Parts: C-alpha cells; sequence; structure tokens
C-alpha cells in the first residue's frame, strides 16, 4: 500500500502546476512565445524535481 | 388588495443537490471537489404561491425543486434590479420548446402569462442580447434544478426524477445532469418563479435553497454515475471521510 | 544505458464541422465604434475563426498579443471570444501593457495578469477625422473607485466631492467628468484616434466549438498517432472504447488524472487513449576485455 | 524581448542578448529641409524575421 501510494503521489504531482498558468506541457507550447513560458515551464520544472 | 401571497416553511434538504462539478468522465473511483453545493440536511425555504414577499436573493446560487404532476411551474426570471434599467432574463416553457431570452420583458412584482395561446403577453422585445431554444426542460415526477453563475458564465443542472409511490423527497441520490452553459455575463442579484394559470383558480408549491462554497467527496460508479456523496463540513464522521478519500472508516483515531 | 519510445507515426486532428465562419468581417469594418466609455462587446462562438481575414486589413499600428503567439491563432481552438470594440488616442494605446499605468487602462479598461487575448490597433485618421471633430467619442476621467478587470462604468453616481453641488453651473472643482476627444488631424502621432479591438480568448473545460481552417484527418487506429481532439493533444494509440460516457461529457479521466478517453467529434464514440510503448533499455555485457559482444 | 513592428519586420535581437544600445540625436547632421527619403523601413512582410 505504501508503494502504491508514493506512486499515486507522485502522478498526482505531475499535475500540479507550482504557480504556473497551466498544468499541461504540450499546452503551453502551442500556446506562448518561449522568452515569457520559460519562467512558466521553470516553474514547472522546479516542482516536479 | 393583496393579490400575491406566498406562505413559507421550513424542510429538510436531506442528502439532495449534488451536480456533476465538470463534464469529465470518472469510474469506479472517489473524487474530492470544492464548489458551490447544497449543504446536506440544510433548511430549504418551501412556498406555496397561491393566488407580500417577492424578493428572493441569489447569493452564490439556487437549487429549485418543483414535485407537482399537474405541470404549473412555467420559466423563470432573473435580475438585478429587476426593472427597465437593467437587462434580465427570461425562461419561456411550454409544450413545443423551450425559449431562454435575455430581454428587458417588463413585468411588475406579479408576472405571469395568459395561460389556447398566450400571444397576448407581449408584441416585441426592445433589446435581447443573447436568445436561444431548446427541448422543453420539464418533461408523480421531481424537477430538481440547481442554477449560478460563475466566472461570466450561467450554468443550469437538471435532473428529472421519477419518484416511487411516496409522499416526500427519499434519501436518495439524483446527481443533477448539466443541460445549459450560456455565456451571458450579467450580473445576477434576485430571481422570481413565473406561475402558470389559464384565464383564476390555482396553486403552486416548490422548493429553494441556497448554495455555499463547500467541499464534497463524490463517488462514481463503474458506468460512469454518481451513487453516494459526502458532505466534509457536515459532522465529525463526513470529516474523517474525506481525509481519508473512503466512504468505509475503519476502527481507529484519526487526525 | 538510454530509453526507448515509439516515435508517432502520423498526426490527426479531429475538429467539428461549422459550415458558419465568425462575424470577424463585423467587428473590424463597422463604420463606428461607438465610444471608449460604452466599449461595445460582442461575443464570438460556434463558427470558424479564420484570422487571416484580420491581416487581410490595413497594417496593424500595435498587434500584441499576451497569451497567445499570434501565429498559433489557426491552431488553437478557444471556447469563448470577447471582441471589446473601441476607440482611442495614440498615446494612451500604449498604456495597455504590462508595467504601465495610465488613465485608460484603470478608468476605461482594465485587463487581468492572467489574461490571453490579443490587442489590435490601427489608425482610422484617413477615415474617421473631420475639421468639425468627432464629439462622439468621449472618456470618464472621474470614479469613485478603482476599475476591476473586466469592467465597464456608465452608470450616473452622484459624484458629490463638495458640501455644495455645482448644480448645472460653472465653480471652483467643478469639471464634466466625459472628456470629449480633440480630432483635429493637423495634430500628429499621440493625438489621432484609433481603433483598438480586444480581442479575449476565454477557454476553458467546455466544448469550445471555435477552432479554425483545420482539414480534418481520418482517424486511425491501434497506431502511436499525435491526437488533437478539440485543442487536447497527446500521443497514443486509439481504440474502440467499451466504457459509456454519459451523453453530456467529452473526456475520461482515471485515477492518476490523467487524459484516458474522448469522445470524438464528428462521429459519437468513445476512444480508449493507451501511450504507445515506452521503456528502458539495458545492455548486458561481459568485460570490455573478454569480448565486445553485447 | 522587447515587441513590435521594428522588432519583428526591420531589426530583431535575441532575448539572451548581451550588448549595448547607443542612440543619440543626428537632426542637426542628417536631416536636410528638401528630406532625405534614402532612410527608409519594411512594415510590410510574409513572415517575421
Ligand atoms: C411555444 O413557445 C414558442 C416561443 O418561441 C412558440 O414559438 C411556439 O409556437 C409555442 N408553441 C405552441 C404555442 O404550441
Ligand atoms: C434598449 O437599449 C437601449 C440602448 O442601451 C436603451 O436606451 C433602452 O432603454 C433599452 N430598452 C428599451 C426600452 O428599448
Ligand atoms: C452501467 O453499465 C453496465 C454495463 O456496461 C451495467 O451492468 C450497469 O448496471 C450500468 N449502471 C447502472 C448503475 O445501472
Ligand atoms: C466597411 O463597411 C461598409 C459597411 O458598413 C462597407 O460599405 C465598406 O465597403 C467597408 N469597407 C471596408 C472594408 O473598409
Ligand atoms: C458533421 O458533424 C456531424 C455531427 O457529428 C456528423 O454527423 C457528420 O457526419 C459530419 N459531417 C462530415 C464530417 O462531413
Amino acid at each position: 500500500n505504501h508503494n502504491a501510494q508514493a506512486l499515486n503521489t507522485l502522478v498526482k504531482q505531475l499535475s500540479s502546476k507550482f504557480g504556473a498558468i497551466s498544468s499541461v506541457l504540450n499546452d503551453i507550447l502551442s500556446r506562448l512565445d518561449p522568452p515569457e513560458a520559460e519562467v512558466q515551464i521553470d516553474r514547472l520544472i522546479t516542482g516536479r524535481l | 388588495v393583496n393579490l400575491i401571497t406566498r406562505t413559507q416553511s421550513y424542510t429538510n434538504s436531506f442528502t439532495r443537490g449534488v451536480y456533476y462539478p465538470d463534464k469529465v468522465f470518472r469510474s469506479s473511483v472517489l473524487h474530492s471537489t470544492h464548489d458551490l453545493f447544497l449543504p446536506f440536511f440544510s433548511n430549504v425555504t418551501w412556498f406555496h404561491a397561491i393566488h407580500d414577499n417577492p424578493a428572493l436573493p441569489f447569493n452564490d446560487g439556487v437549487y429549485f425543486a418543483s414535485t407537482e404532476k399537474s405541470n404549473i411551474i412555467r420559466g423563470w426570471i432573473f435580475g438585478t434590479t429587476l426593472d427597465s434599467k437593467t437587462q434580465s432574463l427570461l425562461i419561456v416553457n411550454n409544450a413545443t420548446n423551450v425559449v431562454i431570452k435575455v430581454c428587458e420583458f417588463q413585468f411588475c412584482n406579479d408576472p405571469f402569462l395568459d395561460v389556447e395561446s398566450e400571444l397576448r403577453v407581449y408584441s416585441s422585445a426592445n433589446n435581447c442580447t443573447f436568445e436561444y431554444v431548446s427541448q422543453p426542460f420539464l418533461m408523480k415526477n421531481l424537477r430538481e434544478f440547481v442554477f449560478k453563475n460563475i466566472d461570466g458564465y450561467f450554468k443550469i443542472y437538471s435532473k428529472h426524477t421519477p419518484i416511487n409511490l411516496e409522499r416526500d423527497l427519499p434519501q436518495g441520490f439524483s446527481a443533477l445532469e448539466p443541460l445549459v452553459d450560456l455565456p451571458i455575463g450579467i450580473n445576477i442579484t434576485r430571481f422570481q418563479t413565473l406561475l402558470a394559470l389559464h384565464r383564476t383558480a390555482g396553486a403552486a408549491a416548490y422548493y429553494v435553497g441556497y448554495l455555499q462554497p463547500r467541499t464534497f467527496l463524490l463517488k462514481y460508479n463503474e458506468n460512469g454515475t454518481i451513487t453516494d456523496a459526502v458532505d466534509c463540513a457536515l459532522d465529525p464522521l463526513s470529516e474523517t471521510k474525506c481525509t481519508l478519500k473512503s466512504f468505509t472508516v475503519e476502527k481507529g483515531i484519526y487526525q | 544505458t538510454s530509453n526507448f519510445r515509439v516515435q508517432p507515426t502520423e498526426s490527426i486532428v479531429r475538429f467539428p464541422n461549422i459550415t458558419n465562419l465568425c462575424p470577424f468581417h463585423e467587428v473590424f469594418n463597422a463604420t463606428t465604434f461607438a465610444s471608449v466609455y460604452a466599449w461595445n462587446r460582442k461575443r464570438i462562438s460556434n463558427c470558424v475563426a479564420d484570422y487571416s481575414v484580420i491581416y487581410n486589413f490595413a497594417p496593424f499600428f500595435a498587434f500584441k498579443c499576451y497569451g497567445v503567439s499570434p501565429t498559433k491563432l489557426n491552431d488553437l481552438c478557444f471556447t469563448n471570444v470577447y471582441a471589446d470594440s473601441f476607440v482611442i488616442r495614440g498615446n494612451e494605446v500604449s498604456q495597455i501593457a504590462p508595467g504601465q499605468t495610465g488613465n485608460i487602462a484603470d478608468y476605461n479598461y482594465k485587463l487581468p495578469d492572467d489574461f490571453t487575448g490579443c490587442v489590435i490597433a490601427w489608425n482610422s485618421n484617413k477615415l474617421d477625422s473631420k475639421p468639425s471633430g468627432n464629439y462622439n467619442y468621449r472618456y470618464r476621467l472621474l470614479r469613485k473607485s478603482k476599475l476591476k478587470p473586466f469592467e465597464r462604468d456608465i452608470s450616473t453616481e452622484i459624484y458629490q466631492a463638495g458640501n455644495k453641488p455645482c448644480n448645472g453651473v460653472a465653480g471652483p472643482n467643478c469639471y464634466s467628468p466625459l472628456q470629449s476627444y480633440g480630432f483635429r488631424p493637423t495634430y500628429g502621432v499621440g493625438h489621432q484616434p484609433y481603433r483598438v479591438v480586444v480581442l479575449s480568448f476565454e477557454l476553458l473545460h467546455a466544448p469550445a466549438t471555435v477552432c479554425g481552417p483545420k482539414k480534418s484527418t481520418n482517424l486511425v487506429k491501434n497506431k502511436c498517432v499525435n491526437f488533437n481532439f478539440n485543442g487536447l493533444t497527446g500521443t497514443g494509440v486509439l481504440t474502440e472504447s467499451n466504457k459509456k460516457f454519459l451523453p453530456f461529457q467529452q473526456f475520461g479521466r482515471d485515477i492518476a488524472d490523467t487524459t484516458d478517453a474522448v469522445r470524438d467529434p464528428q462521429t459519437l464514440e468513445i476512444l480508449d487513449i493507451t501511450p504507445c510503448s515506452f521503456g528502458g533499455v539495458s545492455v548486458i555485457t561481459p568485460g570490455t576485455n573478454t569480448s565486445n559482444q553485447v
């Protein structure tokens, strides 16, 4: 149960926005220009790491 | 001299007024959602309208319940100031279809309809920002409706529950399926229900509750429909269920 | 050593079929843009959003998009489009920008921090400037409090600043809240009339029904294909799904909060999405001294 | 990171640009009463630069 709960928590945290406007990455790829989207992708990467 | 009279009583909401928070399919799962819901076992105002309180505040949202077999209830009027100054939403329901119109249809503190035909009501409309037509909302039977406005969208949820042979509101779950979301973007402060009288003797009975910001735990069966729900702040047992994300709580002490 | 992925063979895009095109030719070329204090708010939905007609007009003075990349307008699908049309002076057009404050920003039209949309401003001096002067264009420079985003203030609130109201006559601290724009053609850049349309692209988890000229591709099954369903893009294999959606929801999710099923806009069947094969690659080797076989 | 007609259709700089912009007035030395029409700018292009 502990192993399953840890994996489920990881996959759930994959959907947290961590202050960014959106949680989907391919969405923000086709959404925004690079220089302004880099900060939000940095927030996502920091949260996921 | 008092043409309009409305007798108000109090009743128990039981476990009623839960709807689908979003149009996303889920199966065999428990989902916790924070939104405007009708609190479980809350006080619901039962209004008997017989031909002076016409001001029903809208608050966050409204839960309407109709239970008459006679199909005597027809439409709604939603308005902030309910005068010609501000635009208002109006609903028309007849056997053929339903017509939603954001129009300043001027009615006094006693709105109604003529009945047969109702062509005598309005010759024309002054302004109409938004219009819509559809198959009629209404089809004993319990018509449960939920109205709200969030981020500029006005959303309606509905459920036409075929009640078994029994008197009052059952202790069962009727998850209200959404019907129409209109991007109207108008302020709303008060609402009024339009009783149907023909041309006179006539009466109506309805239930009104007010939604509140609450966190709920919803159960989806293997088919996708909601079977049960838990209101977290109702009692400590429900809070324990919400914390554990399980409808069955084992023996122990839970923070 | 490495990780193995099955690269997508094809790309399928499924957008709902609407013959009607959006009235983009009406929000522009309207020969009348009302005024800034009462700016026209038009709703755009359930139509083809062809952004080429926007570029088909005169070279724009300022085509600045904040939350959306301008080149990606056709690819992206939006729920609702709010066209906010008005006319302002040129120097105030630059006031609609992050970090920049101005009278128009706070007392005429305010944008939210997470505003996803486009500001399109172009001159109409050769078409909307007259020697007499268009006195219809007026702005309200006085308000009790600041304007929250997406708010319009047109009610004549009782502005009793002093003890005695001016009562319609001139006096100290008695000025008209509505200031008519001075449209003199001899004036240079910074005072000429400019038509500004703010296309607010409000999108959320709802049937968008507003996409763009994208020829839909035939549906494929049992092949890792880049699917674009109503703006939801992903990589996976599509299979005919046994699960029965209720008539009103279009996406499916599992206990992991991931998109697992999708309802096709054109034909109403439920498709299960399975991620195409991914894995790790291990190199089983003896010592490099013994042999190089792996 | 500054967008505009001149930025995309006349002269584009990178976001990570490391350098210095030195701009001064030269009206008294590069302007004539007839008007120097050699100085021109491109405001229309099929795509950006
Ligand atoms: C129902 O009301 C609509 C209102 O638009 C009307 O067009 C229609 O004829 C009505 N049906 C009747 C009277 O049977
Ligand atoms: C309709 O809209 C106009 C313009 O806003 C307004 O002057 C009028 O009072 C509204 N209602 C009527 C009665 O036409
Ligand atoms: C949902 O569908 C299944 C068959 O796929 C059926 O067995 C089940 O009873 C349905 N749900 C309900 C609550 O009836
Ligand atoms: C602008 O619109 C008018 C009609 O309102 C039309 O007669 C005219 O040709 C249009 N011209 C353009 C594209 O500016
Ligand atoms: C257009 O969409 C409708 C709605 O599903 C569909 O029945 C019809 O086949 C479509 N027509 C096409 C794809 O040519």
